[PDB]
RNA sequence: AUCUCCCCUGCCCGGGGUGCAAGCCGGUUUCGGCGCUUAGCCGAAUGUCACCGAAAUUACAGAAGGCGGGCUAUAGCCCCCAUUUU
RNA sequence: GGAGGGGGCUGGUGACUUUCCCCUCUUUAAGAGGGGAGGAAGUUCCGCCCACCCCAUUUAUGGGCAGCGUCCCCUGAGAAGGGGCG
RNA sequence: GGUGGGGUUCCCGAGCGGCCAAAGGGAGCAGACUCUAAAUCUGCCGUCAUCGACUUCGAAGGUUCGAAUCCUUCCCCCACCAC
RNA sequence: GGUGGGGUUCCCGAGCGGCCAAAGGGAGCAGACUCUAAAUCUGCCGUCAUCGACUUCGAAGGUUCGAAUCCUUCCCCCACCAC
């Protein structure tokens, strides 16, 4: 069980242990990060008990000078974000087939979240969608009518076409953060139950894999052991 | 006298106790958490779905508390505590611990120790 | 497809039969009825193309002293609701087995609608459950919660021991009135459409049993044609 | 028809009364523990879906110390009996 | 072949959740496994295990049950149901 | 889960298997009475509403020459119990 | 439902089956130049960043001594149509 938030206090994150949380993505959200954070990230993850992974996220800029510097910033984090309403950088961010997750469809965009040749590159490319919260806590009341309808025509789109799906609070404060029991069995109420389980098998399971690949000496799925005759 | 009797408990509304707490630095009345949780159950099920999975309050001291469910649907209020955002001035904060059928459980399971019995002493005294 | 509600104007009751509706009852919730009400009831009803069948009404009086002259006051008209909330006189009025629907458990009680002992007395002496709509449309919306709850409560009391049930609106005015495909849609909205057709069937044959009782000469269903011995 | 005795046959020997909300313990009003469970709650837990099958969650309908007898109300199939019929 | 009456049976497997419950277990706190309402639990007509109080320690006296299947009587579309045992 | 009981007229309440035997009280109506009214008394007392006669004793089945009553079943209404 | 077509570097765009042959333009970086800056020119031009070498011509399979090119399949992007 995984959730993506931003650290601000200690106290929140040791509330966050002692419910069901096993890990958390640190979320950051700017164009400058440093090592220091990520030495504040370790601290507060050895402070209690936990294992925390950091990533990046970008929004609003070119159209595939963007694909190269996220790249070049990507070489150095573990996960990566892009965010935007824009289908023009959206048909880019699933053709680069090396992002994680994929966010924001409804509210830059408030016509349709994914196109069915967008969920067909997004098939042959292998990229995830994920499912913000924090966009249902600020809205009215047929803003929420309308981004759910989004959500479930995204669902529809993500359950025939078996894409991938994370879900996440996308929180930014201490109270924002909800329960993975509660979201559990809002997707329950939404489709399915089954599905539900998938979304966080799925979570837990994409930052395995780029746990196991950033890790050691692994070149697309090659698994090198003692003995290297490394240059 | 106007008294009802309850019904059988095959043709009984089949009930769970979602045991929860409002978490934040501020306080509530009650009575604000009956409020506040009326229009979320609203604004979450309309006539239909209040109808369906029966919405009450019984029991709030400190920010824990205590609502009454039907059983086929605890997901349902569960996903109705979630939608809470703002009240007048700021939010409150609803996060579910567990659920049970009864009080002497879920007092147990995560909000207490003991297992109190206050009905039958304030019905048999007073 | 029968209709219970007062008569105001004639245009309401032309608007009335120009949708769908075969028939209605008139509603005399007051203790003052005459033959002049009964003759403007027969001229609007002649008046386009109708027929519709008269009732009266009591609240809030005596056990059963009200009973002997509710029977007296019923001797005269063709159907009868009783209305209230106290349980004392509720169980007079499903004893006496001679009252066709009922009403009002919600709105005066406000702890629940039907009794187990209730509802096992109503089907030993057949009296019918009717539903009224005009306390959903002056409530407010945990009044509206409750209420609802109170009719799921005693539909499934009718369900599971055969009782009949009358749907209607109850109305008062010209727009308090609501469609019977909007009924009919409400009762498939709460528990079944199979039952919700059998409510309107039963409130199509309840008048039909009581118009095929009070027509000719029958007593305790004994039917008597041409060349009598009547005295 | 009722009531009471003596005339039989066979079996069994402590006889009555209250009843687990009986009874016992820490406590000494009020509470917690035992009785209490190859289910064991007490503000009364035994959840949802699919399917083999066709005996299936569909009707009557829900434990509260346990076991045995009798009564009441019926869902699905199987077996048996009766009227109409041919 | 159609309304009806009587007798028999009423679950198993697989997936989800300890956030439906209980028990067991190891383990960087959470998981795994097993079990979880029936012919009546209802009705309270009864008896027994278990307790306390009195008399008594008795098969000397005495107490309790039974005479079943069968038969008789009564009512039904005469299958069936109810009551009884010199 | 358990014990001792009750259901009869509009309401509180009695009643040997037997002639509305249905004690009744309060209530309604009428009479009588009074300037009016209260109280007392008289008849209907559920119906015909003068005598008198018929129906209802929670419901069904059965016994009997005959059921409020005797038997069985289905119910409800009481009282009190966690310590 | 229908016809004539296109997909090549960050963006607009050429390209005989063959030596990054990959015309290129705009862009980035560096040089040169200028007091500074614009314009012009030079190299990297995706990488090592001096010559030079390698990769990408929407994707897969196949032909061939060798594919942007030739064949098949999967796609997308254009233009215009109800009268």
């Amino acid at each position: 069980r995984i959730d993506i938030n931003r650290i601000e206090k200690e106290e929140d994150i040791k509330l966050l242990k002692e419910l069901k949380w096993n890990g958390f993505v640190f979320y950051q959200y700017d164009d400058e990060f440093s090592k220091d954070r990520y030495e504040e990230v370790k601290a507060i993850a050895e402070s209690y008990k936990l294992k925390v992974y950091s990533g990046v996220k970008i929004k609003t800029e070119s159209s595939k000078q963007l694909r190269d510097k996220v790249k070049k910033f990507r070489n150095k984090c573990h996960i990566i974000l892009i965010e935007g309403g824009v289908l023009k950088i959206n048909r880019a961010a699933v053709e680069l087939h090396d992002v994680d997750i994929l966010s924001t469809p409804e509210l830059g965009r408030k016509d349709s979240g994914i196109d069915h040749v967008l969920a067909r590159l997004a098939s042959n490319h292998r990229v995830a969608i994920e499912l913000n919260f924090k966009t249902l806590l600020n809205k009215d009341g047929y803003e929420r009518a309308r981004t759910l309808l989004f959500f479930r025509n995204n669902l529809k789109l993500a359950k025939k076409f078996d894409v991938p799906v994370v879900i996440s609070t996308d929180a930014e404060n201490k109270y924002q953060i909800k329960n993975p029991y509660d979201l559990r069995a809002f997707l329950n109420t939404l489709v399915e139950p089954l599905y539900a389980k998938k979304i966080m098998e799925t979570a837990y399971k994409i930052c395995d894999f780029r746990d196991y690949l950033m890790r050691d000496n692994v070149v697309r799925y090659g698994v090198e052991i003692i003995k290297e005759e490394k240059e | 006298i106007e008294m009802l009797k309850t019904l059988p408990p095959t043709l009984r509304e089949k009930k769970r106790y979602i045991a929860f707490k409002i978490l934040y630095d501020e306080e509530l009345k009650e009575g604000e958490v009956v409020n506040l949780i009326r229009k979320a159950v609203l604004e979450y099920y309309g006539s239909w779905g209040t109808s369906k999975a029966n919405p009450w309050l019984v029991y709030y001291d400190f920010p824990y508390g205590i609502l009454r469910c039907q059983r086929d649907n605890v997901d349902y209020v569960k996903a109705s505590l979630i939608l809470i955002r703002e009240f007048k001035e700021k939010p409150v904060n609803i996060i579910c611990l567990g659920v049970s059928g009864t009080i002497r459980k879920a007092k147990i399971k995560f909000l207490g120790i003991k297992k109190p019995k206050r009905w039958f002493v304030i019905r048999r005294e007073r």
